[PDB]
């Protein structure tokens, strides 16, 4: 495996395609377009669980930042997955009963001119608020709640 | 066209111009360009070469690849055909009666100098010799 | 990369924090300098090298210098301060200089052979200068 | 045959955030940038306008 | 990043086309920037691939967009859960999919099952009507089995369109088949030759 | 074929059928329309499971290898064509003939193909190699 | 004179469309009836009466 | 011998045909002049790796005219039967 930035970098030198050094890539981008219904399900399947804030994916991806396919299936221990999910559907109750007013995002979240954000400028360094997770009783779950 | 062709004559005249030793500077490498702008900031490490590009008069410079393959209009083959065409050789004197060869550059008397046979079974491969002379 | 961890530093990290800390400085401004100017290699070699530089001082300060613990080195190699796949090379009889990990690889060359770098460079040639294509390192075998 | 290398300019520290090298070498003596003096430049200067009168 | 990548492929193949007077937005939306002529509606119609396409790309922005209203910090846990549950029932309508998949609307009823399955469930008891019912994974997996099935159909559907675009369409010659209409001019042809 | 009784009828064609024949190593028929589509038929279930696309204008003849999985077709359009029974493909188009070939025999040894044209010849081919080596003319007709 | 409605006085001939006997000119386009079916061959089975078995039989 | 040597050959081509759909070389150059001192090189062969995105690289949709046929073989009709004026 090999450095995270240099897919950013990559990425970013490429990205608006009007580049013309980075003009011979073209080619090769527009035929990754074939794999990218692949790409999208990768993607989506990995997407982190709500108790999760950050979660970190292995992806394999084309030394053009032409395409980037996330290369993990992601596994689970049933009983433990419905276990975390059982919890949320209690904290997600819970919130839903005290919020009285539960304010719904609106959709689309950005607006059509709106360019994609920076991530690495944007994202990357604003500290993530924490996630739905219930509050575990160390004395009853101390054998999970680590 | 090529496979076929027959005339010994013309093969033999192909062979002379030819040249005999492979040229690998032609093969091996490209120009620094930005070296002839002055600039090549790669100067040790660089791949490409750092000397005098061919002067853009000299028409050996311009040769396109389809002319080349053609073969219409292509510079060096006309530098070639040139010399070839200046490179000296006999034609009979105007004395129609004449049937003379003068023969020289035999090397010196002694055992280096050329026996008559060795005139004799050789060029009366060509006609019939009438007279032979010999100087030593 | 500390929330990534969720356990926090061992004892030694106010030793490595204020260089490691700069290594990062670093790679933001490589990550970000301008395309143009530079080859269409060059320009990815900075993060290959600050990523060398990085991996090396962990692994010096633990290896060579002692200054960090065990605990605190491999917490360095759990919050990917360090590229412990390169460091494994290190550690190798005859890779103890090395560049990248791309420049091992062999597989990804065209004949099936490592990068040009390692070829013992005093034995490759009486003048020849390198800089090869994966991250433009001279000759990394002595 | 039946029966010195170039020296270079290490800085291998790997503490020395913005100086460090240790297997990218500069030699002792080196070209960075090769470049013609100006009778050099003065004859290729001519071959970059004949290509422009062309147009 | 699949959603840059997402995005310059299909705007690369809208100027390798050379359609310089269709916009593609950042949300996917494929508006022409002018009124066309004729020609150039002739021209640009191209649908049923690339649309699919793009509106597969439109559905991953609206979650991936989510996962970054949240990252941000101005959508919390919660109201990020309701937004991917929203997403996933409520595809049927942000899905311009629906016209050229239409098979699809099954997924479509199915997840609308699934919402009432789930919400009644969830507001039992003290629980209010309306948003707040974070429950999204039910949802989000009735759409990747219909992206199991889809991958294969459009990376094919895309490699025809593709590789007719880079070697040209090679319909000069191949056989025709001779349905309805062709029947009854096609008798007399074989009928006269015989 | 004793009692001569009717026990079938398939109506998968679209204007005419006219090739038949019963493969002598897998339980298929095949058959040939001037609807220009040749159709196999599987013995075990009536229905079809095959179409072999290639022809032009409307098919007149078809035979059956005797011991490749191989078939061969004869059209208008002045050719035959050779199809692979198991994935449909074509694998050799053999014109040569200048007219509106049909009548085809297929036998294992060389000559695998034997083809019969209104041009007025009849055509030996090398069903290996696909290439033609006999033009047997002394047909006026 | 009226004749671009003309019957087939002259008919094309096969073997010139995409791939035939060309096959590497083949092209990377195959999508819709091609591609699925029957890739496992039915061979009949032993007793087929037709050559062998007939003449074992009378 | 016949069913084997067709199968065997077609076999070899469908393989490749579906995917259109060390090894080493010694060469002797009839060209004299030669590398070095050596009537023969030998060479080593890779292929180059096919990019699985790139998409096809040609056009390919060129189109001409069928080849000659190959020359008429002779006509060999027994003779003509004259029929003249009434038939
Ligand atoms: O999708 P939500 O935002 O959760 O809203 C739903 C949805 O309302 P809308 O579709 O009108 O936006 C239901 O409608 P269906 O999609 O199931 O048709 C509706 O049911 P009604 O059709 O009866 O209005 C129901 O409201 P209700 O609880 O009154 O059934 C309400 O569900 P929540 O109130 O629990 O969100
Ligand atoms: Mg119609
Ligand atoms: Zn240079
Ligand atoms: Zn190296
Ligand atoms: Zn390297
Ligand atoms: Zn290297």
């Amino acid at each position: 495996e090999m450095p995270p930035e240099h897919v950013r970098k990559v990425i970013r030198d490429h990205g608006d395609m009007t580049s013309r050094k980075y003009r011979h890539d073209k080619r090769v981008y527009l035929g990754a377009l074939k794999y990218m219904p692949h790409a999208v399900l990768k993607l989506l399947e990995n997407m982190p669980m709500p108790w999760e804030q950050i979660r970190d994916v292995k992806v394999l991806y084309h030394i053009t930042g032409a395409i980037t396919f996330v290369n993990d299936i992601p596994r689970v221990i049933e009983p433990v997955y419905m276990a975390q999910w059982g919890t949320m559907w209690i904290m997600m109750r819970r919130e839903k009963r005290d919020r009285r007013h539960f304010k719904r995002m609106r959709f689309p979240p950005f607006d059509d001119e709106e360019p994609p954000l920076d991530y690495a400028d944007n994202i990357l360094d604003v500290e993530p608020l924490e996630p739905i997770q219930m509050e575990l009783d160390p004395e009853e779950d101390g054998a999970v709640a680590e | 066209q090529i496979a076929n062709n027959m005339d010994q004559a013309a093969h033999d005249r192909l062979r002379r111009m030819g040249r005999t030793q492979p040229y690998y500077k032609r093969n091996a490498p490209h120009i620094c360009s930005f070296f002839v702008k002055g600039e090549c900031k790669r100067g040790e490490e660089c791949p490409y070469r750092h000397e005098k590009p061919t002067d853009p008069d000299d028409p050996l410079s311009r040769q396109n690849i389809r002319d080349r393959y053609y073969g219409t209009n292509d510079p060096v083959a006309e530098k070639i055909l040139n010399r070839a065409a200046a490179a000296p050789t006999l034609s009979p004197p105007a004395d129609t009666t004449i049937t003379t060869l003068y023969i020289g550059n035999l090397g010196p008397s002694g055992a280096q100098q050329v026996t008559e046979k060795d005139l004799n079974d050789f060029f009366y491969q060509y006609g019939d010799i009438r007279c032979l002379r010999v100087l030593t | 990369k500390l929330r990534r961890v969720r356990k926090s530093p061992p004892e030694g990290w106010d030793l490595i924090e204020p260089t490691l800390e700069q290594f990062e400085a670093k790679m933001r401004e490589a990550e970000t300098e301008p395309h143009e100017g530079k080859r269409k290699t060059e320009i990815n070699w900075p993060i290959f090298r600050i990523h060398h530089q990085r991996s090396r001082y962990v692994y010096d300060m633990y290896y060579k210098k002692a200054e960090i613990s065990r605990e605190l080195y491999e917490f360095c190699l759990t919050a990917k301060f360090a590229d412990a796949a390169l460091i494994a090379k290190w550690k190798k009889q005859g890779y103890e200089n090395l560049c990248c990990v791309k420049c091992v690889n062999t597989r990804d060359s065209n004949f099936g052979t490592a990068c040009i770098c390692r070829v013992p460079k005093s034995k490759l040639d009486a003048e020849r200068v390198i800089e090869c294509v994966h991250c433009g390192c001279h000759g990394c075998s002595g | 045959e039946k029966g010195e290398k170039r020296k270079r300019v290490r800085n291998d520290d790997s503490a020395d955030i913005d100086g460090y090298t240790g297997p990218w070498s500069r030699f002792i003596d080196e070209k960075t940038v090769a470049k013609p003096t100006p009778e050099l430049q003065k004859q290729m200067d001519e071959i970059v306008k004949k290509r422009q009168e062309k147009s | 990043q699949v959603l840059r990548q997402g995005y310059n492929m299909l705007n690369l193949l809208i100027h390798r086309k050379n359609l310089n007077y269709l916009h593609l937005d950042y949300n996917f939306n494929l508006k022409p920037v002018k009124t066309l002529t004729t020609k150039e509606r002739k021209k640009s119609r191209f649908g049923n691939a690339f649309h699919l396409c793009r509106e597969i790309l439109r559905l991953t922005k609206l979650v991936v967009d989510a996962h970054v209203q949240y990252r941000l910090n101005n959508v919390d846990a919660y109201q990020l859960a309701d937004g991917l549950q929203y997403i996933f029932a409520h595809v049927g309508q942000l899905t311009g999919m629906y016209r050229y998949k239409y098979k699809l609307m099954r997924q479509v009823r199915m997840c609308k099952d699934l919402k009432h399955l789930i919400y009644y469930r969830f507001n039992t008891g003290p629980v209010g009507k309306g948003p707040g019912c974070g429950f999204w994974a039910p949802g989000w997996r009735v759409w990747l089995f219909f992206l199991r099935g889809i991958t294969p159909l459009l990376e094919r559907w895309l490699g025809n369109l593709l590789s007719r675009q880079f070697e040209g369409r090679h319909s000069k010659g191949v056989a025709k088949t001779v349905t309805k209409q062709r029947v009854e001019s096609h008798f007399d042809l074989e009928l006269r030759a015989a | 074929l004793a009692s001569g009784q009717l026990k079938l009828s398939l109506t998968g064609h679209i204007s005419s059928v006219r090739a038949v024949k019963v493969s002598p190593r897998h339980p298929f028929l095949f058959s040939g329309g001037e609807d220009k589509q040749v159709k196999c038929w599987d013995l075990e279930y009536n229905k079809v499971i095959r179409h072999y696309h290639g022809h032009l204008s409307a098919v007149q003849a078809l035979s059956v290898h005797p011991s490749l999985d191989v078939l061969v077709t004869c059209a208008r359009d002045s050719t035959a064509r050779v199809w692979d029974m198991r994935t449909k493909a074509q694998v050799h188009c053999f014109a040569g003939h200048t007219n509106t070939v049909a009548d085809v025999v297929c036998q294992s040894v060389d000559p695998q193909v034997i083809t019969a044209s209104h041009d007025a010849t009849v055509r030996l081919w090398d069903l290996a190699a696909g290439r033609s080596m006999c033009t047997l003319t002394h047909h006026k007709k | 004179m009226t004749t671009a409605h003309r019957p087939t006085f002259h008919p094309a001939r096969g073997g010139t469309a995409r791939g035939e006997g060309d096959l590497s000119k083949l092209s990377n386009q195959y999508s819709s009836k091609d591609m699925p079916s029957h890739t496992k061959m039915k061979y009949r089975q032993t007793g087929q009466e037709t050559e062998a078995d007939l003449r074992k039989k009378d | 011998d016949a069913t084997e040597k067709t199968r065997m050959a077609l076999e070899k081509i469908v393989n490749s045909k579906v995917a259109s759909a060390a090894q080493y070389i010694r060469y002797t150059p009839s060209q004299q002049n030669g590398a070095a001192g050596s009537q023969q090189r030998i060479i080593r062969m890779v292929e180059e790796q096919k990019d699985p995105m790139e998409p096809p690289k040609f056009k390919i949709n060129q189109k001409i005219p069928r080849a000659p046929p190959s020359p008429p073989a002779p006509v060999m009709h027994s003779p003509p039967r004259k029929m003249t004026a009434k038939d």
